[PDB]
């Protein structure tokens, strides 16, 4: 949910979020000396953002009711504006790189997760074993049988 | 209701700056822009510059290109004008401008303007006013206020009434930078030998309250 | 080059007039970004009309005005008695936003004769800083009022200050004051001091003074 310039005008976050949010600070990979002006953000929009929307647009926004033919004057303004990165802008004004994850399920096979057992085996002892999937109890021993590859 | 607020009077010296603020209330100031103009003493209007509350769009005049900065700030939703290197000709009155933008639609004209502050630079020598009587010899008599520092002045008749021909003229800027004006009222008839004729002058920017009588 | 030169300088008619004001431009500008301002002296101007052909939130007596790319004008049918102020053009179609020259309107009071009278300096002037002499003109409708200082065998305007009042309401007349400051040393270099004014309702010029004695 939430409001403000972000999550409401340029990257809307849907409710009932299924994902993860990471924002690790950065002050050397970015905010170059003198000034870092490479990124841009939208300022004015005629409406809000539907969840998971990417509104990349360079058309000049009109605020009043008079059409404008690509002229930057009154009631016709360019929403895109640059970040004011500075070497010592402030602790609350340092460039923050953020990565947001998205988990999703559907009627499809699942192909991303990580298991870990890697437990050493023991032979010739009453042991409760669990290989991939199957489980049981017994005394594992070496054999001379031949399996197909 | 919805309006705009501007700062109070300013009196400065040659070699300083000014700071006039435009408090916007009652409307969405974020989706708006502010223009600054200047009005002299009874002359044509001119243009100083303009900025956008949305930030990143400032446009100044060709002659107002330098020695002026228009800080905006979003925390208090206002607009500030800073004009540096005050000069003698720059004694004038500043106004404010803004449209009536409401969410979806921005008003196409600058409906709301500020009251307009003032700036006056001089030798900075505050001096109390003086009263000079003028009497006739169908008659008119009056008093002239002279030699007071550039500042608002008041002329009364101890009652704020008796407007039977009182002529209060605007203050005049002389060669020394001092201010002066005159107030002359005509007598009702040829009965100037009786009744009371007083030209009391009241002042409040300076601790000067001088009263003088008028006689033939 | 951008100007908003206004053809009508001043207007003087009775309440109820066509009230045509013209603001012809020089370079072609779209008639979408333009505004009219009415400043009654003493307070901030107000918004009257914008975008050439439009109307404000509320305006009385149906102010109407339209033009073209290089022609701009406004008319006020049946000029109401209260509507008497300064009018200013403004265009913001392109920078710079040059403003209007200014027009003035006032009532006609059928040219009345003025009254001229002088104030000789009092006793306090000989012990004060500088001795000044003042003349007062009262009760004249036209603004054409030429004031000449009659120094004895000298017609000079080295230092003479003029002051004008605003238009009267009850009397609808004008008042002017002329002030002269002279050398404090003796002031006796010329014993003849007078002020002459020529006005439409005066015919023969008036010359009145009072030599000290
Ligand atoms: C600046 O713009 C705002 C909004 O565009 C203007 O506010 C609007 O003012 C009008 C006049 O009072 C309101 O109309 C009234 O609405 C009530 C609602 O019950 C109705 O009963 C009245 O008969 C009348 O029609 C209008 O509602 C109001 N806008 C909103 C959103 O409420 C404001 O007047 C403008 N000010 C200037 C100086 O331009």
């Amino acid at each position: 949910g939430q409001t403000g310039k972000i999550a409401d005008y340029n990257y809307k976050l849907p409710d009932d979020f299924t994902g993860c949010v990471i924002a690790w600070n950065s002050n050397n990979l970015d905010s170059k000396v003198g000034g870092n002006y490479n990124y841009l953000y939208r300022l004015f929009r005629k409406s809000n953002l539907k969840p998971f929307e990417r509104d990349i647009s360079t058309e000049i926004y009109q605020a009043g009711s008079t059409p404008c033919n690509g002229v930057e004057g009154f009631n016709c303004y360019f929403p895109l504006q640059s970040y004011g990165f500075q070497p010592t802008n402030g602790v609350g004004y340092q460039p923050y790189r953020v990565v947001v994850l998205s988990f999703e399920l559907l009627h499809a096979p699942a192909t991303v997760c990580g298991p870990k057992k890697s437990t050493n085996l023991v032979k010739n002892k009453c042991v409760n074993f669990n290989f991939n999937g199957l489980t049981g109890t017994g005394v594992l021993t070496e054999s001379n049988k031949k399996f197909l590859p | 209701q919805m309006q705009l607020v501007q700062s109070g009077p300013e009196v400065k010296k040659p070699g300083t700056s000014v700071k006039v603020s435009c408090k916007a209330s009652g409307f969405t100031f974020t989706s708006s822009a502010v223009q600054w103009v200047r009005q002299a003493r009874g002359q044509r209007l001119e243009w100083i510059g303009w900025i956008v509350v949305g930030s990143g769009n400032t446009n100044y005049a060709q002659k107002f290109q330098e020695r002026v900065t228009i800080t905006r700030d979003m925390s208090t939703s206002t607009a500030y004008m800073e004009l540096s290197s005050l000069r003698s000709e720059d004694t004038a009155v500043y106004y404010c401008a803004a449209p009536n933008c409401s969410n979806v639609v921005c008003y196409d004209g600058f409906d709301i303007w500020g009251q307009g502050t003032m700036v006056t630079v001089s030798s900075a020598s505050t001096k109390g006013p003086s009263v000079f009587p003028l009497a006739p010899s169908t008659a008119a008599l009056g008093c002239l206020v002279k030699d007071y520092f550039p500042e608002p002045v008041t002329v009364s008749w101890n009652s704020g009434a008796l407007t039977s021909g009182v002529h209060t003229f605007p203050a005049v800027l002389q060669s020394s930078g001092l201010y002066s004006l005159s107030s002359v009222v005509t007598v009702p008839s040829s009965s100037l030998g009786t009744q009371t004729y007083i030209c009391n002058v009241n002042h409040k920017p300076s601790n000067t309250k001088v009263d003088k009588k008028v006689e033939p | 080059e951008i100007v908003l030169t206004q053809s009508p300088g001043t207007l003087s008619l009775s309440p109820g007039e066509r009230a045509t004001l013209s603001c012809r431009a020089s370079q072609s500008v779209s008639s979408s970004y333009l505004a009219w301002y009415q400043q009654k002296p003493g307070q901030a101007p107000r918004l009257l009309i914008y975008s050439a052909s439009s109307r404000a939130t509320g305006i009385p007596d149906r102010f109407s005005g339209s033009g073209s790319g290089t022609d701009f004008t406004l008319t006020i049918s049946r000029l109401e008695p209260e509507d008497f102020a300064v009018y200013f053009c403004q265009q913001y179609g392109t920078s710079p936003w040059t403003f209007g020259q200014g027009t003035k309107v006032e009532i006609k009071r059928t040219v009345a004769a003025p009254s001229v009278f002088i104030f000789p300096p009092s006793d306090e002037q000989l012990k004060s800083g500088t001795a000044s002499v003042v003349c007062l003109l009262n009760n004249f409708y036209p603004r054409e009022a030429k004031v000449q200082w009659k120094v004895d065998n000298a017609l000079q305007s080295g230092n003479s200050q003029e002051s004008v009042t605003e238009q009267d309401s009850k009397d609808s007349t004008y008042s002017l004051s002329s002030t002269l400051t002279l050398s404090k040393a003796d002031y006796e270099k010329h014993k003849v001091y007078a002020c002459e004014v020529t006005h439409q309702g005066l015919s023969s010029p008036v010359t009145k003074s009072f030599n000290r004695g």
